[PDB]
RNA sequence: CGGGGAAACCCAGGUGGAGGCCUGUAGCGAUGCUGACGUGCAAAUCGCUCGUAUGAUUUGGGUAUCGGAGCGAAAGACUCA
RNA sequence: GCAAAGAUCUAACGGAGAUAUACUCAACAUGCAACGUUGGAUACUGGAGCGGGGAAGGAUUUCGUGCCAACGGCACUCGUACACGAGUUGUUCGGAAACUGAGCACAACGUUAUAUCGUUUUGUUAGGAAAGUGAAGGUGUGUCGGCGGAGCUGUUCGACUGUGAAAAGGGGCAACAGAGAACCUGGGAUUAUAUUCCAAAAAGAAAUUGCAUGUGGGA
RNA sequence: CCCAACUGCAGACCGUACUCAUCACCGCAUCAGGUCCCCAAGCAUAGAAUGCUCUGGUACAUAGAGAAAGGUACACUCAGGGAAGUCGGCAAAAUAGAUGCGUAAGUUCGCAAGAAGCAUUGGCUCUGAGGGCAAAAAAUUGCCAACUCAGAACUGCUUACGGCGGGGAAUCCAACUGUAUAAUUAAAACAUAGGUUUGU
RNA sequence: AGUGGUAAUGCGAAACACUUGCCAGGUAACAAAUCAAUCCUCCCACGGUGAGCUUUCUUUUCACCAUAAUCCACCUUGGGCCUUUUUACUUUCGCGUUGUUCGGAGCGGGGGCUCAAGAUUGAAAAAUGCAGCUCUUACUGUCAUUUGUGAGUUCUGCGCAUUAAAGCAAAAACCUGGGGUGU
């Protein structure tokens, strides 16, 4: 996995054609934006909640967004 | 380890003391008392039991001012300036429930960090 | 009780190429993972001492093939083959032996 | 299986651009870095190969 | 096997796993792409 | 799923308390040789590393110079000092004598 | 164990297919003389050794 | 590292860890009971006792040498009871 | 005779396998003895294990259901028995493709009335012409840089052919423990397979080949 | 056409169940025999010895009743004597761990040697000794872990788990370690280092 | 048509590009004992959750408390080397090991270069695993938790590496250079 350092680099990753989805992980401290590209999973970590909310709204609607939750065994059976 | 121990030294074992004290343990006996199993005399016996059975510095009964018991609002509060394991007051609770012979009727569970609670078996 | 493990790849012999380490997994299981073999690293010629060269890493096969050319050499002449003391000896010996030939050849021509 | 030391002696190829690397039985006193002369015009020193 | 599934049943196989059975026959585990429903093609074959 | 059957170390832990105080290790309780219970090479390695560690610290603290250190370094290897206190008392004797010559 | 040639695995597979009893309807034919398979094999009795 | 001695050299503590070295597991063998069994568990096994156990050591797979021939630290041993 | 490896006990359920009675008679003195499962009790193995893996060898003994004629030297309701139906999933694991070793022996040559014999790794076949591969250069194609006035000349790199430097020593096999080898966690994914199965939030995170397209830098 | 950062597509072939043994293999068999490799817990203890135990596994080996003689044993004991038994101390008994002291002839000076022999050993409560780190005659000041040895006082013994050399004086043979008649002979036989001779 | 540093040697988004025309080295590639010992294992401590015991003792006994490949940045130990001081070694040198060593053919000291084993930080990754618990049925939800100067441990240091009249396979494949191409 690769880590994104800046916001400008994060936006370039999300604009790629191989950018199937963005997974938003809400840790108690920081928020992680894991972009699922073809070869690598790029993650931008934002410690500030105010900044993290701005980034989530600024993600283009063309790319799919997923809120990462804990799915149950029953939610995935069969 | 560093200094060889003595058998006579078992009359007093030094206990660790918190630098910033006031650690509190709460034992909620509301459910047994609400149903009538824990009556006012049993409530006094429960508070008295912890007073003369809590071993401080290897000694049982002489709680001094370091250990304070305050049974208010049907719960038991244990405020200490010493490093006491929370498991000690679940182990002391079962000794009381066994002597009074209700270890098969009332179970003690953990609700929050620093709180125990008395319930009924499902 | 110490957990007991099994070989997980189809080779079940304790040879130098089949060394394994015990690994505790996120599922709290103890498994065996094969240790990768190591190379001795880039050395000087055996007739010149067989000593590990400076500025060169010890990479094995796939690792040496995908690594950049600087992990395996220096910028000096004979970099990654000879050492600094062996290169300096050749530079001095190349110049000095050539000079003796010129002096001896000039002495022959003068007579 | 042999009690005498062996010497690898490096020669140049007389016709090609390559080294030869002979291997012969070392005489006593042969050392690494010694110059070995083999031929009609070779001097009479220990380790040199000369016609009888 | 992937080409034959295309010609016969007009489906795309994203993965084929094959084993030779202990009675000598070869059995194929053919997984179809998400565009194709395996139950719908099973019904068309006749094995429902 | 039932719990595992109990294998308690309570008896071993009270024995450990007694053995730490010196009990149950007498001459009648010893079945292995003296240098199989504690090897003599382990006692020598421990002592020589202690003696060398102190000598390096005294040199780094300028308590002794390189000529006193080198003399005591070889005397330590030659089994002249039995323990750390024996070496220190020798250092003090050297220092006191060097004061008188000064 | 795990290793066998495919040719050896295919001989063992045929021997597995031949290790079946005679069908019931074979016994009802006109000039029938077969009642049981006389070439039945058990892994513990006789060894193929392929 | 010390102590003697003119010298030659000698004498003491420690360190070190050699050896087809010792005691002893696993392994490899097979001394005695002339034990058990002797239509046996077994067409040579079982028990205790015993030899060796860093080496001329034990062992897997592969490979080479056979019928008047092979191979043998040599018993006419062994070469699919 | 069925005596080495200590050892089983109890209740309930299951089962045809019971608590099975002319008369007399309350029950003992007239249905015995033995099974499988579960829960308890007791014990053994005691990590050089009646533990969990694999090689050789075996080849369906694996799994579920049914079954008790014969077989498991006593018993069986149990079974590695019998019947029926199932089960083995890989870019990365092992092998091969693709390495050499102790070695083998196809070709070649020789021998033999007889090839079904010999040589065939001490760098290496054969009196022995065993190389079909190709540095530069010449000829055209494509991709370029550069000068002069999209075209031409010379020039770098790829493809194409008529001249051809240099490469001595035929072709193979022989290691599932030597060399070599890009994947490893979670799973509610089975009755039986799983670093092999999982499908869009692949539970997922990767690493590697072989080709292409586009962007960027040279030509 | 050559390079990097990607990306798109593709990733063929065989093996894969189970076993690996007091029942899956060889020995006519589900035979106390044989069969390579990996993982290997706690306590006692020098410990992969031996004994017991948590995890995993197992209660499977025809069983029940039950003091005849005579047996077999990975079972014991025996007064007084002590090898008088017997071809012969066969078999059994016996010694035994650790620590200290002490130890003969002979010798290739390495040994013999654990020669031979005396002594102690428990349990408790103490006391010494053996260290690490940090702090500006620091030759002191705090804090702290893992064990070991030595010495006392008190207090016991029915000498009481297992595991664990009996010793000495001589003679004959072979120097030694090794090998060796699978299935009656392990020896003094064979090998050996050392010595000599022969052919070239 | 590479480039920086006195030097040890550093620098990769693609001209620091092509090299099996040719040549030469290296990896593959082999090794005792002692001593340190990695992953892991077992013991301690510290603390939570559940369970066992509780006439009487036991701040108690038992279980669990996990973090896979692959990448990012990168102070601890050990080795090799560089530069500077060498007025470094004797009637008496110094550094170092448990241990047999070493030094004007350059020891020690200051400052650095490099290699090998490891910390440490992060992406993966908690979204997983485990255990408990709450609501109340559904293989249902919610919620709590996630130190060792100890003993082993051959991965490693570790080889021109063992007794030795014993001196411990090879090859494919790959790596780098020398010449040359680019010119
Ligand atoms: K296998
Ligand atoms: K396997
Ligand atoms: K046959
Ligand atoms: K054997
Ligand atoms: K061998
Ligand atoms: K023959
Ligand atoms: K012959
Ligand atoms: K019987
Ligand atoms: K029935
Ligand atoms: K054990
Ligand atoms: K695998
Ligand atoms: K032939
Ligand atoms: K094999
Ligand atoms: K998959
Ligand atoms: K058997
Ligand atoms: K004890
Ligand atoms: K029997
Ligand atoms: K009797
Ligand atoms: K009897
Ligand atoms: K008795
Ligand atoms: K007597
Ligand atoms: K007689
Ligand atoms: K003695
Ligand atoms: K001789
Ligand atoms: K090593
Ligand atoms: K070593
Ligand atoms: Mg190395
Ligand atoms: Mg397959
Ligand atoms: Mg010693
Ligand atoms: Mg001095
Ligand atoms: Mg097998
Ligand atoms: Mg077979
Ligand atoms: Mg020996
Ligand atoms: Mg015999
Ligand atoms: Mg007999
Ligand atoms: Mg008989
Ligand atoms: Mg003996
Ligand atoms: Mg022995
Ligand atoms: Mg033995
Ligand atoms: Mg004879
Ligand atoms: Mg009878
Ligand atoms: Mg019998
Ligand atoms: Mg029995
Ligand atoms: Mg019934
Ligand atoms: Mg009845
Ligand atoms: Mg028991
Ligand atoms: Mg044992
Ligand atoms: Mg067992
Ligand atoms: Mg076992
Ligand atoms: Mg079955
Ligand atoms: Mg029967
Ligand atoms: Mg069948
Ligand atoms: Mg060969
Ligand atoms: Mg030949
Ligand atoms: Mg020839
Ligand atoms: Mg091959
Ligand atoms: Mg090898
Ligand atoms: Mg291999
Ligand atoms: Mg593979
Ligand atoms: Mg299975
Ligand atoms: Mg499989
Ligand atoms: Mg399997
Ligand atoms: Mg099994
Ligand atoms: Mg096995
Ligand atoms: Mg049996
Ligand atoms: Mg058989
Ligand atoms: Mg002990
Ligand atoms: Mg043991
Ligand atoms: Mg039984
Ligand atoms: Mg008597
Ligand atoms: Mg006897
Ligand atoms: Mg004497
Ligand atoms: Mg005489
Ligand atoms: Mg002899
Ligand atoms: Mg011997
Ligand atoms: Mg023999
Ligand atoms: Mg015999
Ligand atoms: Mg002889
Ligand atoms: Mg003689
Ligand atoms: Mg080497
Ligand atoms: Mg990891
Ligand atoms: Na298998
Ligand atoms: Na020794
Ligand atoms: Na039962
Ligand atoms: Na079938
Ligand atoms: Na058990
Ligand atoms: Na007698």
């Amino acid at each position: 996995p690769r880590e994104i350092k800046t916001l400008k680099e994060f936006l370039a990753i999300c604009s790629r054609k191989d950018a199937r989805c963005v997974k938003v992980k809400h840790n108690p401290s920081a928020t992680k934006f894991k972009v699922r590209c073809s070869r690598y999973l790029y993650t931008l970590v934002v410690n500030d909640k105010k900044k993290a909310d701005k980034i989530e709204r600024s993600i283009h609607p063309s790319v799919k967004k997923i809120a990462v939750t804990a799915r149950s065994h029953a939610k995935t059976n069969a | 380890v560093a200094v060889r121990a003595k058998v006579g030294s078992r009359s007093y074992v030094r206990q660790k003391q918190l630098a910033k004290g006031k650690k509190v343990f709460k034992i909620d006996c509301s459910i047994p008392a609400a149903d009538g199993i824990f009556s006012e005399d049993v409530l006094g016996n429960f508070e008295q039991f912890f007073q003369d059975n809590t071993k401080l510095n290897g000694r049982k009964g002489k709680l001094s001012d370091k250990v304070r018991l305050s049974m208010n609002d049907n719960v038991l509060t244990i405020s200490t300036t010493m490093a006491y394991r929370k498991k000690y007051f679940k182990y002391l609770t079962k000794k009381f429930l066994k002597k009074k012979d209700l270890r098969d009727w009332i179970r003690i569970l953990a609700t929050g960090k620093g709180t125990y609670q008395l319930k009924y078996f499902n | 009780s110490c957990p007991r493990v099994q070989y997980r790849r189809r080779m079940h012999y304790a040879t130098r190429g089949n060394r394994m380490k015990m690994v505790r997994t996120p599922g709290n299981k103890l498994v065996m993972q094969k240790r990768a073999k190591r190379s001795q690293g880039i050395h000087t010629p055996w007739v010149l001492g067989h000593k590990r060269l400076g500025g060169t890493k010890a990479l094995r096969h796939i690792d040496a093939r995908l690594a950049s050319r600087h992990e395996k050499s220096v910028s000096r002449a004979y970099g990654g083959v000879l050492s600094h003391d062996q290169v300096r000896d050749r530079v001095v010996r190349a110049f000095l032996v050539e000079e003796q030939r010129i002096v001896k050849q000039a002495l022959k021509e003068h007579s | 299986g042999r009690g005498a030391a062996l010497a690898r002696v490096e020669f140049r190829h007389p016709y090609k651009f390559r080294r030869v690397k002979e291997l012969m039985v070392a005489p006593e006193g042969m050392f690494t870095g010694q110059s070995v002369f083999c031929g009609q015009k070779a001097p009479l020193a220990i380790g040199n190969v000369l016609p009888l | 096997i992937k080409k034959a599934m295309r010609k016969l049943y007009q489906v795309k196989a994203v993965k084929v796993n094959t084993l030779i059975r202990p009675d000598g026959l070869k059995k194929a585990y053919i997984r179809l792409s998400a565009a194709h429903d395996a139950l719908d093609t099973a019904n068309k074959i006749g094995l429902v | 799923r039932k719990p595992v059957k109990v294998h308690s170390r309570a008896r071993w832990r009270k024995m450990k308390e007694a053995k730490d105080m010196g009990r149950h290790n007498g001459v009648g309780r010893r079945e292995g040789s003296r240098e199989a219970r504690m090897p003599s090479k382990e006692l020598w390695m421990r002592r020589l590393r202690i003696l060398r560690r102190l000598l390096r610290k005294y040199r780094a603290d300028k308590k002794i110079d390189r000529h006193v250190y080198r003399d005591l370094y070889m005397r330590a290897k030659g089994n002249v000092f039995r323990n750390k206190r024996n070496l220190v008392e020798h250092i003090h004797k050297i220092k006191n004598e060097k004061k008188k010559e000064r | 164990g795990r290793f066998k040639p495919l040719a050896v695995k295919k001989k063992y597979a045929k021997k597995m297919n031949q290790n079946k009893p005679v069908p019931y309807w074979i016994r009802l034919r006109t000039g029938n003389r077969i009642k049981w398979n006389e070439k039945r094999r058990h892994w513990r009795r006789t060894k193929l050794n392929y």
